[PDB]
């Protein structure tokens, strides 16, 4: 049909209109952030229509809008896979991006080049919608690398400080360590299947796709940050908070797990891939959760929350239940956006200070922000009817109703408890205790570019999971016949984590000199994984790159072997040759020697 | 400027060949070379063997 | 940032810097104000004891022992003020601190958009050019003949003079442009 | 010393001719050099060359190949023929040796 | 860094806009060629094997 | 016709014209197989004397 | 082709007979027009290639190099206009004549039918380059650089002459169409392996291999700019073209005489990019990146597959454009600081926020950005190498990582940071040197929009 | 377009069959979309079509006639070899486009059958595998310098292997 395709293409066209007008002379004479915000709003309103059509008929179109080039039986062409996942992610991303745009018009004033910030956000969203709607894999890689660079540029927004740049280069490094596996998979599918489109890769379903799936594992490990490549995500907080909320908690951090969701029919048959996904995701969900404990910066706490819930989603892909992982994507979006925007309100209200030890009594001095933040934290936990239930309940139900691995189950349960714990930690140290902030109070929660976006995300975080779950078509069959201590295990364990954190954060109010531990620093520091690896691995790399590469091969030994040997040989032959003295006696003696050699050669050869 | 000159042009004048220079250079030049030689050689030999035996799974390899 | 450090760096400010960073890491541990106040009074007691020793081979070992027991209780994530090193907002606005000399390359279409500013700026530069030679002479005729010197930058003694080496202190870009 | 001239110090341009472009000292020559560059490089080359290259037909016999492929699959599958046999030439006119 | 952009866009639009208008007017009123078969001993010219008017104009004249 | 500092603009167009003439001369030189190739070999049309010149 | 290289000769009297004040303008505009008329030979509506005479031909491998050579000349000519502006007019005109001679000879190379024509022209290219490097370089190492750059080439090329002479005495023609249709399988003896080496180790020097590359940094670092543009853009590709032409008469020896060179290229690519990670000199960083790129082209041509030759062509053109662009960007700062040391000036993007976009785009071209003819080439030769052996991606991935690293490090430690406030001599910008980067980048975007042209013999 | 080259089964859709006494926003938005977008667009395209038909122009396909193949060609005669290599390269490009057509058929079948594709998309699967094996026995293990002579040597080696096989009783 025309309506469906027309709307899909019109979304991208609307999103490109701001980038067009930015390269014009019309950024002046208008208000560019409002124009962009309105473009995102109209794009969302248009994207609703494909969503309703799909919920009605469930058709999963496929478009090939433009042919690019043929390469000996390989038609590279722009083509979109407009399935369930694409539409449901497009709508959600546009919602969150509209809200983040209003916020980033409130926040980020005091910046003259705010329009550059807005343009970069639009470009990230465009690369994300390319990555998310793709049918090929070259197009998907375009969006992949686009997300990567956009994160480099937005993390490194304030290009004066030499920590944002380190964060950006770090992100780039880990994303490339993922892109190795991406390119490995792309190479394998090109060589064997002679194509990059999913419609052919689906015919590899019984073909021992081990190493391409390992490549996709590495790719999503790097992008949707997991343990082996985890550090870049909390380090991607030196950038502004709307950057964090939009990219590093909803979209760039979900690219790779979306990719694994899009390759689920190949994983049904490989069990080793499932097993390693399970163990790796569980490791992340434990590690980042216990590391969020004993953190003072809010932004890092939300980063580790993202990593933990993302490990839970990779745990879900560890079994044949990817659609539930995608529901958790679409629901996690609202929580993280709201949390980061409440954090940014709390921050920009007072000075740039982001640490809960100087935040104080926010239930009373900011009722709106506290209300929304508590709603978001409760929904992040498995609260029974706020869009965290409608995934997480089914998640834990599935994982304690499956026969895979017991340590993964156990540490995921502990990690859910820890989710309750650090949510309670924020709610205590930020929202309940007495004021620790400085005494000049300059709070202003009243701005319609602030309250309306978090209000929209709150209606989201209360209603959208209900709506989605009761509108989507049924897939990924659920199991529900089981004892009571498995249907209420997430609720129980979240409540119990809340209780423990309440008690333990009350324990600090009394007077007793607490001490450091071998624990509490493996959490405060990140298992010392940064503090070791980031200063040995580059050390040996760079030392081996100067010596043993430049000043050992190229500058001494390749000069001593090939050119300088030649020079010394020819000049030494010159010296022993042409250092003659002007005496005809010796010349004529040599002439006689030549006479003798010529006659001897004649007598011999003959 | 002194730094750049010490790290660009003042190298070979002060380079004196010694043990732990010559052996180190021979290793770091010709070792990875030989390692990757035998890796790729084993792979290609195994591949052409399994081809000429008339076995290899190349069910869709078209573009190569 | 404005005052330059000495070489010797005697005992007293070592002890005081220890007191400061210890109280700060204690504030980090003792998050709530009542607890930090209690333990700060206890720490001031710990420092008041051994305040008067007259034994520079006992106070130094007390210093070393105190620094060691500080390092064994150094908070890993202490409090750091923003706009301070190791913290947020430190060099954030350094991307927005353009120097003064960039105006020398402006066109006469932007300078026409701000005429009174450049009217004052030209006479500022004239002041600079006038005071430079006397400033150089003053720094030349006040050199420590023994050889040793500091980054102390003596002031102007006479009238009509300007405090030497001031164009980089004055004219330093604002911290929030 | 050996009687050489000293280094001429750092020239600034925009003092003289603050509309300097990058080409010459004469303000007229800079203008009529940048106009030349912009015109001859953008407006004719990067425009008309793109047009020429875009309206070249059947670059390396591509559209033709697709059309022939279409009619040939049509013929071969209408007449029950084996589409794309496994030997380009016929053994009707190939002579192999014995042993 | 704005003068350059103004001149860039000006000199590029100068022949982009007339050229683009030419493309559109050709494609509307002088549109593409249809397919046909050889009418039994016609021997076409070489440009009659091409589709677009611009392309076959180029071919008729300069090739 | 004063102060011809602009006649030099004829050298490169002259070179272009001359080069096209020389290529024309070369493909006049190579007028063998003009209608003898096994692929085209068409009989001459009623008003035709050469096939591609 | 004659219609392309006769006007190129007429550009020389256009220099010498024009006014001192109206010589850069006329020659620049007319060079742009030569570039325009060098698009007629993209009219290939057929599979058969374009023979204009016994001398000249043009295949889809020739044509991109032809067009790029004709297109670089205006860019070299405008980039060469700030320095040697205070030079005497005759010296200017001599520079112009050398650049135009390079244009003519290189077009003749890429258009040649025989290998001896290609030889004498491939070697005639040395004289302009040497003159440019030596009379107009700023430093004193330019002389040793010229000696290296000349004698590496000649050492490699004398055996090439001997092998071509042998092939003439054996076959009779040395023309490339006939050597294609008449090529006898080789008996696989030492007398033919030496022939392989003699035919190849002239081009492999010029590309270059990692065993022999010391001429390329010493020349790029010391040539003024335009020499660096050419030496990065087409003189390296003048070896790849030759390999692609001459390999057809060396089968089946390429199946086993190629292991050492593939291996050297791969490992030394890693070595060179690691060097680029840690290098005080910006103009040397670009050069070692060029080595690390051309090594892939070496391996690709050695594999002799369609994907591989294709990606080689793509990488050739892309690398040429983006490398010339990066050399221009470094020269833009060198014309002010007069220092190649990169960590000297490290806090730009305040004063030059638009050039800092050209920097970014030039680097993203350099690293593997997908919608780009750089990643298409790198990916297709990676796929060819994986087909060849699956254990090569382990090296290509290390290269990809280091190649993101050194490029982003270049950008950061040159642009991002705190401005070096002690640099009052950072003049705003030149419309000339902005148009330069625009003319380097706009082709990349266009060719990405249509890479059907930029492929080679095989597609 | 040509539904014999590019076959498409008929898009049989079920009748709506509603149960609610409530509205569907899809259909009324479709009416609005039609009478807003499709009507002026159809007007414009009908205008453009009649302006085409005012001055209609035709183009052809250039039937290339067959030529003596290389097996009928003498070792050294470069003219015959040139013509044969040319017609071979022509057929080669055509074969790549055939392979592309069949891959396109396979993908479209996979999408329309969607979930239940590995039981009723086997026809196009086998039609892909057969032509794939043909290409593999026809063009695969050559290199960049493929030619009629190399394909012929390959065919000859393979016929020799087949003869040696069928030698066995
Ligand atoms: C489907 C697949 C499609 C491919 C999708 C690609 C995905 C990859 C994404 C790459 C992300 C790169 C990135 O981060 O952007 C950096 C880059 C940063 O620029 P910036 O720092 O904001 O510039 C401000 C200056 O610093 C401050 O100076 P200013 O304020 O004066 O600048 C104003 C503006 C002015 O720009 C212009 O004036 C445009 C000049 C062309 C004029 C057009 C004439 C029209 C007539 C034609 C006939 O910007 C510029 O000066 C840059 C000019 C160069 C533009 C290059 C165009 C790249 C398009 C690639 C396609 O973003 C851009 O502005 C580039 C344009 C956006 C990229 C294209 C988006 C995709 C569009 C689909 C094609
Ligand atoms: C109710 C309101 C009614 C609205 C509709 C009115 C109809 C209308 O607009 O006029 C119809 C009229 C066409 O009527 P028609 O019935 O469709 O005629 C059939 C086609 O013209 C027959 O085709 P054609 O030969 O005329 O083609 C014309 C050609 C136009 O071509 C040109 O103009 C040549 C360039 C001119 C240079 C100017 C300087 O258009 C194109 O093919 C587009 C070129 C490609 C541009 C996009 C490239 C994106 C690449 C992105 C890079 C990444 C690739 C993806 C990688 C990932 C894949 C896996 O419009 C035009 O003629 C289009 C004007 C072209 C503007 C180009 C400007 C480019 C800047
Ligand atoms: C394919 C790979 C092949 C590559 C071949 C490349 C050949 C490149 C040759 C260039 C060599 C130039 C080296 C000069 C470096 C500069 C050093 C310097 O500053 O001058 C010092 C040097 C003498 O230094 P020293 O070794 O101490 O000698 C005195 C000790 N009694 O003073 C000098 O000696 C000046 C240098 C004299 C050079 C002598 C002649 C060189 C001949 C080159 C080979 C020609 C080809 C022959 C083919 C057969
Ligand atoms: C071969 C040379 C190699 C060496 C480099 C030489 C550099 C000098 C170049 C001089 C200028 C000539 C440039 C030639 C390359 C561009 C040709 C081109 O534009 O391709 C046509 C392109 C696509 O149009 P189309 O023909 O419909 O699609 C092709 C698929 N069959 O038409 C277009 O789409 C153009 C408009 C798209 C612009 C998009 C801008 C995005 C922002
Ligand atoms: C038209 C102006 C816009 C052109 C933009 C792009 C042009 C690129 C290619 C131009 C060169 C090709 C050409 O124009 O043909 C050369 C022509 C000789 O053609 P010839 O084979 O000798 O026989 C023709 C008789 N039917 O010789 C000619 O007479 C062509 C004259 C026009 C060349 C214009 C290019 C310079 C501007």
């Amino acid at each position: 049909m025309n309506i469906f395709t027309t709307s899909i293409l019109l979304i991208f066209i609307l999103l490109l209109s701001p980038i067009l007008i930015s390269m014009s002379n019309l950024i002046k004479h208008i208000n560019f952030p409002l124009y962009t915000t309105t473009s995102i709003k109209f794009s969302f309103i248009i994207s609703l229509l494909p969503l309703l059509m799909f919920f009605h008929n469930n058709m999963e179109y496929m478009i090939t809008t433009w042919h690019w080039v043929t390469m000996n039986s390989m038609e590279l062409k722009m083509s979109f896979k407009t399935d369930f996942f694409s539409i449901l992610f497009t709508s959600v991303a546009l919602f969150v991006t509209w809200s983040i745009m209003q916020f980033s018009s409130w926040y980020m004033h005091s910046d003259p080049n705010i329009n550059r910030f807005i343009k970069y956000l639009t470009l990230f969203l465009i690369t994300m919608l390319i990555l998310t709607s793709a049918n090929n894999m070259f197009q998907l890689f375009i969006g992949w690398e686009g997300v990567g660079i956009m994160s480099f540029l937005l993390i490194g927004w304030w290009y004066g400080r030499t920590d944002a740049n380190t964060a950006a280069l770090q992100a780039i490094l880990y994303n490339r360590i993922g892109d190795i596996g991406f390119i490995l998979a792309m190479v394998w599918f090109s060589l064997n299947m002679n194509s990059w489109e999913l419609q052919q890769i689906m015919f590899s379903n019984n073909n021992d796709n081990l190493i391409p799936l390992m490549g996709l594992l590495i790719a999503a490990t790097g992008k949707s940050a997991q343990f082996g490549l985890h550090p870049w995500l909390p380090s991607a907080m030196e950038g502004p908070t709307p950057v964090s909320a939009l990219l590093h908690s909803s979209t760039m951090v979900v690219a790779g797990i979306f990719l694994l969701v899009r390759f689920h029919p190949l994983t049904t048959n490989n069990n080793f891939i499932l097993t390693t996904m399970l163990c790796l995701g569980a490791l992340t969900t434990l590690f980042t959760a216990i590391c969020a404990l004993t953190q003072n910066d809010i932004k890092k706490i939300i980063a580790f929350s993202t990593s933990s819930q993302l490990g839970l989603m990779m745990v879900t892909l560890g079994m044949n239940q990817p659609h539930l992982a995608f529901l958790h994507i679409c629901t996690h979006a609202f929580f993280k956006a709201m949390l980061f925007m409440c954090s940014g309100s709390i921050i920009h209200s007072l000075a740039d200070e982001q640490d809960i030890r100087k935040m104080g009594n926010i239930t009373k001095i900011m009722p709106f922000t506290s209300s929304c933040l508590v709603i978001g934290s409760l929904a992040l936990t498995g609260m029974p009817f706020l869009t965290g239930f409608y995934s997480k309940d089914l998640i834990i139900e599935a994982i304690n109703t499956c026969n895979t691995n017991a340590w993964a189950l156990l540490i995921t349960l502990i990690a859910t408890s820890m989710t309750a714990m650090y949510s309670m930690r924020i709610i205590y140290f930020v929202t309940m205790t007495k004021p620790r902030f400085p005494p000049l109070i300059s709070i202003n929660e009243n701005d319609p570019d602030l309250m309306n976006p978090i209000k929209r995300l709150a209606f989201g975080s209360i209603f959208a999971g209900f709506v989605i779950s009761y509108n989507i078509p049924p897939t990924s069959i659920p199991v529900l016949t089981m004892p009571w201590f498995l249907k209420t295990t997430a609720l129980i364990i979240s409540v119990l984590g809340f209780l423990i954190a309440l008690e333990l954060n009350n324990l600090t109010m009394k007077l007793s000199m607490n001490k450091a531990n071998p624990y509490s620093s493996f959490s405060t520091l990140l298992g010392f994984f940064p503090s070791i690896i980031h200063r040995i691995t580059p050390m040996k790399s760079l030392n081996l790159s100067l010596k043993t590469s430049l000043t050992l091969l190229d500058l001494i030994w390749l000069e001593k072997t090939i050119p300088k040997s030649t020079s010394t040989l020819h000049t030494n032959m010159t010296t022993l040759t042409t250092n003659q003295k002007g005496l005809i006696k010796l010349y004529f003696m040599s002439f006689l020697i030549n006479i003798i050699l010529i006659i001897i050669l004649y007598s011999i050869n003959l | 400027i002194r730094w750049t000159y010490a790290r660009s042009a003042n190298i070979y004048p002060n380079f004196r060949p010694t043990p732990k220079n010559s052996l180190l250079g021979a290793v770091a030049g010709f070792g990875p070379l030989i390692f990757w030689y035998y890796v790729f050689k084993t792979d290609r030999d195994r591949k052409e063997r399994l081809i000429q035996e008339g076995k290899l799974d190349r069910k869709f390899n078209i573009s190569y | 940032a404005f005052c330059a450090p000495p070489a010797y760096l005697t005992h007293q400010q070592k002890v005081l810097r220890l007191y400061k960073r210890a109280l700060r890491h204690l504030e980090s541990w003792c998050i709530h104000r009542d607890k930090y106040r209690y333990f700060a009074c206890l720490m001031r007691a710990r420092f008041e004891e051994h305040k008067n020793e007259k034994d520079m081979m006992r106070a130094t070992q007390l210093l070393r022992e105190a620094e060691e027991e500080f390092w064994q209780n150094q908070h890993p994530q202490p409090y750091i003020f923003p706009d301070s090193p190791g913290g947020t907002s430190f060099e954030r606005y350094e991307c927005y601190k353009v120097p003064e000399w960039c105006l020398d390359y402006w066109h006469p279409s932007e300078k026409a958009m701000y005429p009174d500013y450049f009217s004052k700026r030209e006479q500022w530069k004239k002041l600079r050019m006038e005071s430079w030679d006397r400033e150089v002479k003053q720094l030349q005729e006040e050199t420590s003949p023994d050889g040793i010197m500091t980054e102390a930058l003596p002031p102007a003694r006479r009238e009509g003079d300007l405090p030497p080496l001031w164009w980089h202190i004055v004219t330093r870009p604002r911290e929030r442009p | 010393q050996w009687q050489e001239d000293p280094e001429p110090e750092d020239e600034n341009v925009y003092a003289k001719n603050p509309d300097f472009h990058g080409y010459d000292s004469d303000p007229v020559v800079d203008v009529w050099n940048m106009r030349a560059v912009f015109f001859f490089g953008f407006s004719i080359v990067l425009v008309f060359g793109t047009t020429f290259v875009a309206y070249v037909p059947d670059y390396r016999m591509q559209e033709w190949a697709r059309r022939e492929a279409e009619r040939l699959v049509k013929y071969r599958e209408v007449n029950g023929l084996p589409i794309m046999e496994s030997n380009y030439f016929d053994p009707s006119k190939i002579q192999l040796p014995e042993d | 860094d704005a003068r350059f952009l103004r001149l860039m866009k000006f000199y590029l639009m100068l022949t982009g806009i007339p050229v683009i208008i030419g493309i559109t007017l050709v494609n509307i009123f002088i549109g593409e060629a249809e397919l046909a078969e050889i009418p039994e001993g016609y021997i076409p010219e070489h440009w009659e094997y091409y589709k677009h008017p611009i392309s076959r104009w180029i071919a008729r004249n300069f090739y | 016709q004063l102060l011809r500092e602009h006649w030099v603009h004829i050298l490169v167009p002259a070179g272009f014209v001359f080069g096209c003439y020389l290529d024309r001369k070369d493909d006049e030189k190579l007028t063998a197989f003009r209608n003898k190739s096994m692929l085209f070999q068409r009989e001459l049309r009623p008003n035709e004397e050469v096939t591609w010149k | 082709m004659l219609k392309i290289i006769l006007p190129s000769l007429m550009l020389l009297p256009l220099t010498w007979l024009s006014s001192p004040k109206k010589t850069w303008t006329n020659v620049t505009s007319y060079s742009f027009l030569i570039s325009l008329t060098s698009l007629t030979l993209l009219w290939q509506t057929d599979e058969n290639y374009k023979n204009f005479s016994n001398m000249f031909s043009s295949d889809p491998l020739s044509t991109p190099l032809i067009i790029l050579t004709a297109w670089l000349l205006p860019l070299m000519l405008m980039a060469s206009q700030n320095h040697l502006k205070k030079d005497n007019n005759v010296l200017q005109k001599l520079y112009i004549s050398m650049l135009i001679s390079l244009q003519i000879l290189l077009i003749m190379t890429f258009s040649a039918t025989e290998l001896i024509m290609f030889y004498i022209l491939f070697e005639a290219t040395l004289i302009p380059t040497l003159i440019i490097i030596t009379r107009w370089g700023n430093q004193t190492e330019r002389l040793n650089a010229g000696i290296y750059f000349l004698f590496y080439t000649l050492i490699g090329s004398i055996p090439l002459l001997i092998a071509l002479i042998l092939i003439q005495n054996h076959v009779g023609t040395l023309n490339l169409m006939i050597l294609s249709f008449t090529t006898h399988t080789l008996d696989a003896s030492w007398s033919n392996n030496l022939l392989w080496l003699a035919c190849m180790m002239a081009f492999l020097i010029k590309m270059p291999l990692y065993g022999v590359h010391l001429w390329l940094p010493k020349a790029h670092v010391e040539a003024p700019i335009a020499g660096s543009m050419i030496l990065a853009a087409i003189l390296l590709k003048l070896g790849s073209y030759g390999m692609i032409r001459i390999s057809i008469i060396l089968d089946p020896l390429t199946k086993y005489m190629a292991y050492p060179f593939i291996l050297l290229s791969l490992w030394g690519m890693i070595m060179t990019s690691s060097i680029c990670l840690r290098q005080t000199d910006l103009k040397s960083l670009i050069a070692y990146s060029s080595v690390s790129h051309m090594a892939l082209v070496i391996a690709s041509i050695m594999i002799q597959t369609p994907w591989s030759f294709m990606g080689a062509t793509m990488l050739m053109i892309a690398h040429g454009l983006t490398s010339s662009l990066l050399f221009c960007l470094a020269n833009s700062n060198y014309e002010r600081i007069h220092s190649r040391t990169m960590i000297m000036a490290r806090g730009l993007q305040m004063v030059f926020p638009l050039m800092a976009t050209w920097w970014l785009m030039a680097s993203l071209a350099n690293l593997a950005l997908p919608p780009s003819i750089n990643l298409m080439g790198e990916l297709f030769i990676t796929m060819s190498l994986f087909s060849w052996s699956n254990f090569t991606i382990i090296l290509m991935g290390i290269n990809i990582i280091i190649t993101g690293m050194y490029s982003m490090y270049m950008i950061i430690t040159t642009q991002r940071g705190k401005l070096t406030n002690h640099m009052i001599n950072l003049q705003p910008s030149h419309t000339r040197e902005l148009t330069l980067m625009a003319l380097h980048m706009i082709p990349l975007i266009l060719l990405t929009t249509s890479p059907k042209l930029i492929t080679g013999l095989t597609m | 377009w040509d539904k014999d080259v590019y076959p498409e089964p008929p898009s049989r859709t079920p009748a709506p069959s509603p149960q609610t006494s409530l509205p569907n926003p899809i259909t009324y938005l479709t009416k609005a979309y039609d009478l807003v977008v499709d009507w002026p667009v159809t007007l414009v395209r009908e205008f453009i079509e009649r302006q085409h038909a005012k001055n209609r122009t035709y183009y052809y396909h250039r039937q290339y006639r067959r030529v003596p193949d290389i097996t009928e060609c003498k070792e050294g005669d470069v003219l015959c070899i040139y013509e044969a290599e040319m017609q071979w390269r022509r057929d080669f490009k055509v074969d790549q486009e055939i392979m592309n057509i069949i891959q396109e058929r396979l993908k479209a079948c996979q999408q329309r059958e969607g979930e239940n594709y590995q039981q009723n998309c086997a026809k196009e699967l086998e039609q892909f595998t057969k032509v794939t094996k043909a290409y593999q026995d026809r063009y695969l293990d050559l290199g960049a310098y493929y030619s009629a002579r190399k394909c012929l040597a390959k065919q000859k080696q393979r016929m020799l292997e087949e003869r040696k096989a069928a030698r066995q009783e």
